[PDB]
């Protein structure tokens, strides 16, 4: 054949840290369907927001938004525990159906995105050109996000352990841990991966007593 | 590990 | 009054380097109109893209796009010389009218964006909270873009001067300058402001004979 | 100085 219908850009969802995770790769023939299981980013989350994106960039916001919805009613549980199956299905007419279902609760939400949504031909060519030009920078951004996500988790976990240690944590340890948590929070806002990893290490270095 | 979602 | 009908988020356009520039501030009463004059980012640019955005973040891409259109037919001129007046007008029914006019010719293009466009109430609340939580990273990104736009201009004026120097640029100078241009182009895609300024400095250093 | 637009 000399012609066929494709979806012209990758389609996916935003995941923790503001990155795009692809469910359907650019130029996949339609119709097509793909699912992937995700979990929650922080402890006790009862909802997830599904931000549907079209594009090739690793920073979620650099891609085009197709729509968003929340899936609510997840039982609050440790981060990583819920299993939220997200399915993208593009039919032969280009209509994209996205669903998210929490396996434990059975709660499901979905949206239908019309085939005319998303970027036009000129914008599609520009997205592909910009993504190619920024390939290395986007990889470095994904590394930075992986590290911030680890840092953000350590910040929550440590606060949780401080709050659970009560008066069993000596006071001097508490003061050092608090000032380390501040320094880690500050680094997390920056774009320097090594700085975040260093403030993770400095926090670990004052948390030994807390680690019991 | 699965990838994570905020919300 | 205890009740005002307002636009809930700032409205504006993307400017060079992917930053949002506000034309109407959040919580401005409707109806309202405000205008600002912009120029072109590069020499001999014959069009501008007007990307309309709603939101509070300084990175354009973090705000919600409401629409986009081009104004073309701009007379070729150095960057910064054309004058393109952009006007946002929200009427009493919450319809936003955005026009771009070249002040030299009067050529104008406009779009109308319906009142229901943009972020809903829950999204509005999130956007305001995100902008508050990220106020420092946003100011840093603004500073980064200022440096990127300078670096980008220096890339362009340098490449022009290399073309204007032709056969006359000693090979040794040309190699050094080309490596420095590559190094700056690579640094501009990163988020390390100081690395960009350093590469501008290294490019400047190998460029001295180029005048 | 005026802000700039790409395009």
């Amino acid at each position: 054949v000399l012609l066929l219908d494709v979806t012209p850009l990758s389609l996916g969802i935003e995941t923790m840290g503001g990155v795009m995770t692809t469910l359907i790769a650019k130029n996949t023939t339609i119709p097509t369907k793909h699912s992937q299981v995700f979990s929650t980013a922080e402890d006790n989350q009862s909802a997830v927001t599904i931000h549907v994106l079209q594009g090739e960039r690793k920073r979620a916001a650099d891609n085009k938004s197709l729509g968003q919805f929340n899936l609510d009613g997840i039982n609050p549980a440790p981060r990583g525990m819920p299993q939220i199956e997200v399915t993208f299905d593009i039919d032969a007419d280009g209509i994209l159906h996205v669903s998210a279902k929490d396996k434990n609760s059975g709660k499901e939400q979905k949206i239908t995105i019309k085939a005319s949504s998303g970027l036009n031909e000129d914008e599609i060519q520009k997205m592909v050109r910009d993504a190619e030009a920024n390939a290395e920078a986007d990889r470095k951004f994904e590394e930075l996000v992986q590290t911030r996500n680890q840092g953000d988790h350590l910040l929550h976990s440590t606060r949780k352990q401080v709050e659970e240690a009560g008066d069993k944590l000596p006071a001097d340890d508490k003061t050092a841990i608090e000032s380390a948590l501040t320094a880690l929070e500050t680094a997390l806002k920056g774009e320097d991966k090594a700085a975040i990893e260093a403030k993770m290490q400095e926090l670990a270095q004052v948390s030994q007593k807390l680690m019991e | 590990n699965r990838l994570m979602l905020t919300g």
